[PDB]
């Protein structure tokens, strides 16, 4: 139903130019979709940036601009600033309804790259008494704030029972997140090696634990 | 200045109903369309419905997913717009916002939370997280505290009753089977633990429950 797609994530540095886009599955985005752009910052902060394709609301910095680029609407931040790091939602009008896109998480480099600090916790003896076993892989102090988490059990990757949280900004604007591997108590007895692999900026950090000790 | 104030959100069983109210105060908004947009962790923003605030001309648009279920309405004498929700489902949970729109979304409300869930008020099961022997050699030791199976949000975690404030990391709650679960860790010098005790104090005001859990070596 008139699906609207946006780059899920993009990264720029202060002073550079970045361009988010907005594609309509019905066909080419046109001025008649009256494309809008809404900036969302933490704490459900909301600001209307662009309306009617390229109408900049008052108070919005001049470095923002809306336009069409072929079959898409496009928000263009010219000479970005650290305070531009946010989620940017595109909304197209479809005659009788509006549709928001998935959004695009824009990162504006505000500090140097920090690798994640990983720590793996085994199930508590208390919890196993409920016949449930939960391994907890904590992740903190990584920047930019995107990580991938893969679990291995006895050297075999795990497909099911894993759940990872969306990162969260720390006071230092580095990021933290936690992954969980949920097992049955039995399944925890039936295996001996457990690994949590956190990949960040193409570099992987691993923390494992063996019950053979 | 303009100010939108939202109200009427809470917890409701699936199939139930709720009616929200967005009270607008400022200059004459005859030229604005009042929108309802909801935000969930799973669908980001999602446009719900909209109404034209012309006293002369009333027009309403609805999203395909709420047609036949939701109805938007306004009462000038009260300077208010309302969203009536019926036959609520789990997919309707989220922070509902109202926004004044004229060309662009010019003003927003603070949002009110609408939660569609059948679960009952459930207190957390606090389990301790302590390192394995592979992690007893580092100069700093990261202790933890798992808070499992609680409802609704929030819980508040403090370590040693607040006296341990630096190095704490409380992570976002995950949801599974109508029940929440988050974790909190604290990293302290290996010379302080286990010599000195370290305890997570979890509080769940919904169930008036507080649990202290001392982390002892495994």
């Amino acid at each position: 139903q008139a699906v609207v797609t946006q780059e899920s994530a993009l990264t720029t540095s202060p002073g550079e130019t970045v361009t988010l886009t907005c594609r309509s599955s019905t066909g080419a985005v046109t001025t008649s979709n009256y494309a809008n752009w809404v900036q969302e910052k933490p704490d459900h902060l909301f600001t209307g940036l662009i309306g009617g394709t390229n109408n900049r609301a008052p108070g919005v910095p001049a470095r923002f601009s809306g336009s069409l680029i072929g079959d898409k609407a496009a928000l263009t931040i010219t000479g970005a600033q650290t305070d531009d790091e946010a989620i940017y939602f595109c909304a197209l009008w479809y005659s009788n309804h509006l549709v928001f896109g998935g959004g695009t998480k824009l990162t504006v480099l505000g500090q140097p790259k920090s690798s994640p600090s990983v720590t793996l916790f085994p199930p508590s003896s208390e919890e196993l008494e409920t016949n449930k076993a939960t391994l907890v892989c904590t992740i903190t102090d990584f920047y930019p704030g995107v990580v991938t988490v893969d679990w291995k059990v006895d050297g075999t990757p795990v497909t099911q029972g894993m759940e990872t949280t969306q990162p969260s900004k720390q006071s230092n604007n580095k990021y933290m997140a936690s992954s969980y591997l949920t097992l049955t108590a039995r399944a925890w007895e039936r295996h001996s090696s457990y690994s949590c692999q956190v990949t960040h900026e193409g570099h992987t950090v691993e923390k494992s634990l063996s019950r053979a000790d | 200045e303009v100010k939108l104030e939202e109200s009427g959100g809470g917890l409701v069983q699936p199939g139930g109903s709720m009616k929200l109210s967005c009270v607008a105060s400022g200059f004459s908004f005859t030229n604005y369309w009042m929108n309802w947009v909801r935000q969930s962790p799973e669908k980001g923003l999602e446009w719900v419905a909209e109404i034209s605030l012309k006293s002369s001309n009333y027009v309403t648009y609805y999203a395909e997913s709420v047609k036949g279920r939701f109805t938007i309405s306004s009462d000038k004498s009260k300077r208010s717009v309302y969203l009536q929700m019926n036959n609520l489902r789990a997919e309707d949970t989220g922070i509902y916002f109202c926004s004044l729109w004229q060309t662009w979304f010019a003003y927003w409300g603070q949002g009110t939370l609408v939660t569609v869930s059948s679960a009952k008020t459930t207190p957390p099961s606090v389990y301790p997280l302590a390192p394995g022997s592979a992690a007893q050699t580092n100069s700093m030791v990261t202790l933890g505290c798992l808070v499992k199976g609680y409802f609704p949000e929030p819980v508040t975690v403090t370590w040693n009753s607040g006296s341990l404030s630096s190095g704490v990391h409380t992570f976002p709650a995950v949801l599974q089977s109508d029940l929440y679960t988050l974790s909190s860790s604290v990293t302290v010098p290996s010379s302080t633990w286990p010599s000195e005790t370290v305890t997570c104090n979890v509080a769940h005001p919904a169930s008036s429950t507080k649990v202290d859990k001392k982390i002892v070596p495994r």
